């Protein structure tokens, strides 16, 4: 994923457990709890977001591009109201791309936790008072609302998004533009490669001419974007894995060492990181296509979460 | 009518007419013309036996095989840039790097098409921000003038319609139809947005598609579109608290937000110096624009090739722009990319050194600022290669203005220095490094502030710290 | 690859002979590109040490009658290439340094190579030897517009004081006007002191 | 306007050892007779001996000018470095001892020279040149 | 001009960012206001470790001398520690 | 500007300062205006004109205007213990014009 | 009717009248003198030479005008520094 | 002719090559000096380059592939509006290359077409040749799409309008 992007393996290991997220638990009374990863990726701008999300956006599958929820909605023609569905919905089991994630407006926001908790959207005027299916794995990207980021502020404080919003992603990234000279020196010359661009037949120094497309209207073992695309469509198409009771067992001490470790002093880690590190151990247990969950996968799992919340 | 015409007090009257066959198309909103046509009337839809009036128009007046040689003639010239240089607002004393700048933003880069489809802004956007009478809106009115297409707009008299685009219903037709804002109005030249701080923020959220993505997205009466804005923003405006304080950040003194101040690809702050021999400079040319000396003195220059007027400069640019699009040589590539770093580098030593982020974001969008920059330059003399020459005054320029813009325990070293460095004798820096050190970088800072007041003075190639003042 | 900085090099070429012929007079040409043509050279002196490697490596044969013919061939043919290319410019050069000879010297100097400037001295010497041997009766180096008329009117352009004519004189003061035979004036006209036809 | 008709021309501490007397003397604001003899007693100066602490000077000045440091024009920075082109605040390089202060003392020796009858600091003057 | 060089000199400008790797440089041997060996170039001066260096022995090596000098550049430091000099 | 109700087309029309145009125009209690109307001065009282760009309207107008203006200081009276920057609410800008 | 014109006004005057109020307007707190207030100068200057019905601008008007912005500028100050500042800016109008 | 320019550059241009035999030592065609080429390796090379190695190897080194420039898309283009059609845009040198293609490889069809398509846009390269100010846009928007052969023709033309017109009208 994203050959382009220089380091972000971190994020990039956990783009793909979302790509292959978690399962599904219908309980007893058909209770459901949710097995699909929700992701966000707070920081600076100019930094590698928005070129991941077109990535993610170019190898997933059934992926909506955005820039929400469900709405009863008018027009100027129309003598009449209809139901609209937003990307989550038209995204149902599939994933949502959502760039600029601190823009959104109080009336998305608020209904946002429905998606979150429920992986569902209520309707609630026009006598419509229902409910669809928005069961989706969601990656956002989001902005500092002014300057710079501050990296010893909270996302909750470099961004107007609410904390209890916030912690509703299994997995929430903070990125930065990092001023290292070699990382500098490659995108420099890649952006210089760029410009000095010259287009066929082109003489040295001629401008590029508009009237093209109208005027020729005539008619390091990494894989191709295709064959990953073809993997992980077998995995889904092939396996749905068991969670066998040793990685319960290291889940729960990873769980349990976290929430009181002095990771606790950065944030109050609960109930939601816990079942976070199942969702993101059947990832892993997709990625190895394993019938079953395994002692192996947590142990992966618990360090990318590790790393993604406290850095380390 | 022409605006120089408008009665006094009157409000300016505009007539509806019409041109069929190969008189279509022959115009673009903005230029002056010269129409010949039939006055004449019709019955229109909407007073009692009265009638609307309208032309028919039977003519219309608004390169040359000799002004060809003629800027053939100009390009060859060595001092080029110094002659457009004092051909921008030749009345306005001073001001020499935001003239360069100005005519950097005139010129443009040069626009881009990728394999991928993917197109490369070439328009340059530039801030002028700083202190009253400095000269701001005289530049921004007289870029009005010289600039082949422009349009002039001061921010408080702005809305988001009036500036992107706006619905309208055609009393002719008596059906709908989109009519272009400012923005619109300004693609293919410069947009001058006067007291720019003094706008709405809506307004200036409405800036940002038709300034960065260069396009306005309209969906409106039912009517869904989207309207092309290759435009320069040539922005000017004052700093929050009126003068700029020294004593503030950068961000403090400037209400605009680092998103919208990330795409001006030039910035300046201008400052009064309050110096008395520049003010007696100013003084001078003043009274000498007041006196109507300026006209006989501007005729000289011009009969001199000092200068060129105004017709000549817009011939010029549009030249310039339509027949050439210059590339970086590999060495300016190079020496552009190690310029990257270098200043990459000055910005880590500056935020660890303040240790806070600065409001000027250094990213990689303003290298591509510098290329355009470097790009322009060599399309004066319409130069098919950017050689390394001109990315030397590209480097200057933007140090000069962007960096300017960004780059804005000592109390106990300070005077540990002034106690064992007498009046008058030397100190040799290596030995004041190794006996602070081994006590660490407020070193250098103890030497920036002995240096800034008259008590220190770097000497001898850096090599000695010498005591020289109190 | 070798040849790229051959295309550089005639596209300059081609660059200055439009800037010759798009203007009505004779433009003084632009600087010899000794740069780029360094650059070629080096890159023939390399060629030529491949040539002379894979020659002595003929010796060890690596399936020589194909492979080493080959390479022997592409790297000739980059060298072909090469002098093509430096010859199309240098013949350029020379055709415009003809055409000014004749021009005006059979009657700037910085952007010749120090061999065309040694050269051109040759060439106006040559044409100077044309127009004083045999033929001399007919000054070769003059115009070759038709003679339009015998007497023409020439508005002086230039102050040169009293000069001699074969049976008389011009007194060619700044702004006045003769009428006067067209063969004792046409050297003054290409001169620039007269001014008319 | 009033500007001071007199340019200073300043030999310092220079010794009469007459009287181990320390003075600077001014060539031009002096008086002719403060000149050539002290002013605590009067002993009179050697002549050859005053030339050769103006030529002194004046090479001291020559030399003051060529060891010079460079300063940035807008930013008041040394140049700290042997090769740049330019300051890196984009401000060209200029002189500690701008070059037109220069000429105004050299002017101010030959003058000096020609009037007082210094033949040896004339000499000196003229082999500048030639 | 000289035939063993047409590996080729970079200028100094050109090494920043190009982290661990090698290089030829030619430059004036400065000694900097902070004490420590350099070398200069038109296009900019790097700080030189000599700790390892072998010089060549058919010479005197002053400061000001033009001095060609192999090494590895690192840029954790900053400095270009000089394998060999000339 | 306002949409003619005969028309149904967007036209300009004048503001005090354009009504005033080649003559003067007078603004008492100055100091008690809002910020927000007393920015919209700073165009017609330097650079003489006046440049709307609203409803599809862009254009520049007329307005040749010297500003007599009558203010209290802050806070009801003035103090010349603190200088004028202290006296007033109205900032350099505006004061300079 | 009248259109006033700067015949032989005194240059230096006025230079040295706006660079010692620029100097002096240096304290953060005063009325911000600046190039429009120099202006202010040759406009107000021709508005006395107007009110004259005179096609040229005299060294009378001028001085006026000058004496006008300078008191405008003077008590524009805490009382603290008043008193110096008339004694300074005194040279240029007590020629009149 | 050998110092011909226009012929020069023609000869700069790239068209596709199929190579017929693994050949150590040419990699710096693939940019990297150190290898072979290898059989069916497929490879843009100059023409001046590709002319050659298309002849000489019994089978030669090199086949050259069809180019874009001749495609059946482009000669479709071709044989329906040739005054219409951007050689510019296809090849800026596109009647050179194809009069070499044509010898290069007998080609009845394309010497056909490319006749055609010459005779065609001569006419209306005459029209505009002729046609002189007392410089209109529909000119200017024809000359764009014109070859650097054909504009070599449409100077020398309407030099040779314009002279006469200057004659005639002109003292
Ligand atoms: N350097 C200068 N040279 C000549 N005239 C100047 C100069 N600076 C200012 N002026 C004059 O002072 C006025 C400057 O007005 P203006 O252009 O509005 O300045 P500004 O930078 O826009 N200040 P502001 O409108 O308060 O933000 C004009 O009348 C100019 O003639
Ligand atoms: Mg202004
Ligand atoms: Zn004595
Ligand atoms: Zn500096």
């Amino acid at each position: 994923l994203a050959p382009s992007i220089y380091g972000h393996d971190h994020i990039k290991k956990a783009i793909l457990l979302m790509l292959m997220g978690g399962v599904e638990k219908n309980l007893e009374n058909g209770s459901h709890l949710r097995g699909d990863i929700n992701i966000l990726m707070v920081g600076d701008p100019s930094t590698a977001k928005s070129q991941l999300l077109r990535f993610v956006l170019n190898t997933a599958s059934l992926a909506i591009a955005t820039t929400l929820t469900a709405a009863v909605t008018t027009d100027r023609e129309t003598g009449e109201r209809r139901l609209e569905a937003g990307a989550m919905v038209l995204a149902d089991r599939g994933v949502v791309c959502i760039d600029e994630f601190d823009k959104m407006t109080d009336v998305d926001r608020v209904a946002i936790h429905e998606v979150m908790e429920q992986q569902t959207v209520t309707i609630a005027k026009a006598g419509i008072h229902t409910t669809l299916n928005a069961r989706c794995s969601v990656i956002a990207a989001a902005n500092p609302v002014f300057g710079q980021y501050d990296v010893n502020r909270d996302p909750h404080q470099n961004i107007a998004l609410p904390d209890s919003l916030l912690s509703r992603f299994d997995l929430l990234f903070v990125v930065t533009d990092d001023i290292n000279e070699i990382r500098d020196r490659s995108i420099s010359e890649h952006v210089l490669r760029t410009h000095r661009y010259l287009p066929p037949g082109y003489l040295e120094g001629e401008p590029v001419r508009e009237r093209l497309n109208l005027s020729l209207a005539v008619g390091p073992k990494l894989v191709t974007i295709p064959f990953l695309r073809k993997y992980v469509q077998y995995a889904k198409e092939r396996v749905i894995p068991q969670l066998t009771q040793e990685a319960i067992n290291v889940i729960v001490k990873n769980y349990t060492d976290l929430r009181n470790d002095d990771n606790t002093k950065k944030s109050p880690i609960t109930a939601r990181t816990l079942e976070t590190l199942i969702r993101l151990a059947t990832a892993h247990a997709k990625v190895r296509l394993s019938k079953t969950v395994n002692k192996v996968d947590a142990k992966v799992a618990a360090n990318l979460l590790r790393f993604a919340l406290l850095g380390e | 009518e022409i605006p120089e015409l408008v009665p006094v007090g009157e409000m300016p009257r505009n007539l509806t007419m019409t041109c069929d066959r190969y008189l279509t198309n022959k115009v673009i909103p903005g230029t002056r013309v010269t129409i010949v046509g039939i006055y004449s009337i019709y019955n229109s839809k909407n007073g009692v036996a009265i009638r609307t009036p309208y032309i028919k128009i039977l003519g219309i007046q608004s390169f040359t095989e000799e002004e060809e040689e003629e800027f053939l003639q100009l390009s060859r010239n060595p001092k080029l840039y110094e002659i457009l240089t004092n051909s921008i607002a030749p009345s306005i004393f001073g001001n020499e790097d935001i003239k360069k700048a100005i005519v950097c933003l005139l010129m443009g880069g040069s626009k881009k098409i990728l394999p991928d489809g993917m197109r490369l802004r070439g328009d340059i956007n530039v801030l002028l921000l700083g202190d009253p009478g400095t000269a701001k809106s005289q530049l921004l009115k007289f870029v009005e003038k010289v600039s082949p297409i422009a349009v002039y707009t001061s921010g408080k008299g702005s809305s988001a319609a009036g500036l992107t685009a706006s619905v309208q219903r055609d009393p002719m037709t008596r059906e709908f139809y989109l009519e272009g804002g400012a923005m619109v109005l300004a693609d293919g030249g410069v947009v001058c947005i006067d007291e720019f701080d003094k706008m709405r923020d809506e307004d200036r959220v409405a800036i940002h598609e038709a300034m960065e993505q260069q396009t306005i997205s309209i969906a409106k009466a039912g009517i869904t579109t989207v309207l092309n804005s290759r435009t320069s923003v040539l922005a000017a405006a004052n700093p929050i608290y009126g003068r700029y304080d020294d004593l503030k950040s950068p961000g403090d003194n400037i209400d605009f937000q680092t998103t919208i101040l990330s795409r001006f690809d030039m910035i300046f702050i201008v400052k009064d110096d309050h110096n008395e021999e520049r003010d007696i400079s100013i003084a001078n040319h003043v009274i000498n624009i007041h006196t109507g000396n300026a006209n006989a003195m501007q005729n000289q220059q011009e009969e001199n090739g000092s200068e060129i007027s105004i017709e000549k400069m817009k011939r010029y640019i549009t030249y310039c722009r339509l027949k050439c699009a210059p590339r970086l040589s590999p060495q300016a590539a190079e020496k552009l990319s190690s310029n990257f770093v270098t200043i990459r580098k000055q910005l880590l030593i500056n935020e660890l050194e303040s240790t806070e982020r600065s409001s000027i974001p250094i990213t990689i969008r303003q290298l591509e600022a510098i290329i355009r920059i470097t790009e322009s330059l060599a399309k004066l003399e319409l130069s098919p290669i950017a050689q390394e020459r001109h990315v030397d005054e590209a480097i200057r320029l933007f140090q000069a203005s962007t960096m300017d813009a960004a780059s804005q325990e000592i109390r106990r070293f300070e005077q540990e220095l002034k106690r064992r460095l007498p009046i008058g004798w030397s100190t040799s820096y290596q030995t004041l490094r190794r006996e602070f050190v081994d006590t660490q970088l407020a070193l250098d800072k103890a030497l920036y502030a002995l240096e800034k007041h008259e008590t220190i003075q770097l000497r001898h190639q850096g090599q000695n710290i010498y005591r020289s003042g109190v | 690859m070798y040849g790229d900085l051959g295309n550089k090099l005639v596209l300059e070429a081609k660059r200055t002979k439009q800037l010759y012929a798009r203007s009505n007079q004779d433009v003084n040409l632009p600087m010899y590109h000794e740069d780029i043509i360094r650059n070629i050279l080096k890159e023939v002196s390399n060629l030529r040490k491949n040539t002379e490697y894979l020659k002595e490596q003929q010796q060890l044969g690596m399936l020589d009658d194909k492979v080493a013919k080959c390479q022997y061939f592409v790297t000739l043919l980059c060298m072909e290439r090469n002098k093509r290319c430096l010859l199309a410019y240098q013949r350029l050069r020379t055709d415009i340094l003809d055409s000014m000879a004749w021009n005006n010297n059979g009657l700037d100097t910085n952007n010749l190579s120090h061999q065309e400037q040694e050269y051109l001295k040759e060439y106006c010497d040559l044409i100077t030897d044309l127009k004083s041997g045999d033929l001399v009766d007919i000054d070769l180096s003059g115009s070759l517009v038709p003679p339009s008329d015998v007497f023409i009117d020439v508005r002086v352009l230039k102050d040169a004081g009293e000069i001699q004519t074969e049976y008389g004189v011009f007194n060619l003061i700044k702004d006045s006007q003769f009428f006067v035979r067209q063969s004792d004036v046409e050297r003054l006209i290409q001169q620039g002191y007269l001014q008319k036809i | 306007e009033f500007k001071d008709p007199s340019l200073s021309l300043v030999v310092p501490d220079f010794l009469c050892e007459y009287c181990f007397f320390i003075s600077d003397i001014d060539f031009c604001k002096a008086a002719p007779e403060s000149i050539f003899s002290c002013v605590r007693c009067h002993k009179a100066f050697n002549q050859v001996l005053l030339q050769e602490h103006l030529i002194q000077k004046l090479r001291s000045d020559i030399e003051s000018y060529l060891i010079q440091d460079l300063r940035c024009s807008r930013c008041h920075k040394v140049k700290r470095d042997y090769m740049s082109a330019h300051c890196p605040c984009a401000g060209a390089w200029e002189g500690t001892l701008p070059r037109e202060s220069i000429v105004q003392k050299l002017n101010v020796f030959k003058q000096v020279a020609k009037y007082y009858g210094f033949d040896i600091l004339l000499s000196c003057i003229a082999d500048l040149t030639i | 001009r000289n035939e063993n060089f047409q590996m080729s000199i970079t200028p100094i400008k050109n090494l920043l960012g190009r982290d661990a790797q090698n290089f030829l440089l030619l430059g004036l041997l400065n000694k900097n206001f902070k004490g420590n060996w350099s070398l200069e170039d038109p296009s900019g001066s790097v700080e030189i470790d000599i700790s390892q260096t072998i010089p060549t022995q058919g010479h005197y090596y002053v400061p000001g001398c033009m001095v060609l000098v192999e090494g590895i550049y690192y840029s954790v430091g900053n400095k270009f520690h000089v394998t060999s000099m000339t | 500007v306002r949409k003619d109700p005969i028309t149904k087309e967007w036209t300009l029309e004048g503001g005090a300062l354009v009504l005033a145009d080649k003559g003067v125009c007078l603004i008492d209690e100055f100091d008690k205006m809002n910020d927000q109307d007393r920015t919209s001065i700073h165009e017609a009282m330097e650079q003489q004109s006046i440049s709307i760009s609203k409803a599809g309207i862009v254009t520049t107008l007329q307005a040749r205007c010297s500003i007599i203006a009558a203010a209290n200081p802050n806070g009801g009276r003035y103090n010349s213990t603190l200088p004028l920057a202290q006296n007033v609410s109205l900032t350099e800008p505006i004061l300079s014009r | 009717k009248i259109y006033p014109k700067l015949h032989q006004m005194d240059m230096d005057k006025v230079s040295r009248v706006y660079a010692d109020l620029r100097r002096e307007s240096i304290s953060t707190g005063s009325f911000p003198i600046t190039v429009r207030h120099l202006e202010s100068i040759l406009r107000i200057a021709e508005s006395f030479a107007k009110m004259r019905l005179s096609e040229f601008v005299s060294s009378y008007d001028l001085d006026r005008a000058i004496k006008v912005v300078v008191d405008s500028f003077v008590d524009a100050q805490k009382v603290s520094v008043r008193r110096q500042l008339r004694r300074s800016f005194a040279i240029y109008t007590l020629g009149h | 002719g050998y110092y011909d320019i226009d012929d020069v550059l023609a000869d700069g241009t790239e068209f596709p090559c199929k190579f017929q035999y693994d050949i150590p030592g040419l990699g710096y065609l693939e940019n990297n000096p150190g290898r072979p080429i290898t059989k069916n390796t497929k490879l843009n090379l100059p023409l001046w380059l590709a002319r050659i190695l298309a002849i000489v190897g019994p089978v030669p080194f090199v086949e050259l592939l069809p180019p874009d420039m001749f495609s059946t898309k482009v000669m479709n283009a071709i044989k329906t509006d040739p005054v219409a059609l951007d050689l510019h845009s296809i090849n800026s040198h596109f009647f050179s290359l194809a009069i070499k293609w044509i010898m290069l490889f007998s080609e009845k069809e394309l010497a056909n077409v490319v006749s055609e398509l010459l005779l065609q846009r001569a006419q209306e390269l005459n029209h505009h040749a002729s046609s002189l100010s007392i410089t209109n846009i529909a000119t200017s928007t024809f000359l764009l799409k014109l070859e650097e052969m054909e504009k070599e023709i449409y100077k020398k033309s309407h030099e040779s309008y314009k002279d006469t017109k200057r004659w005639m009208f002109k003292k």
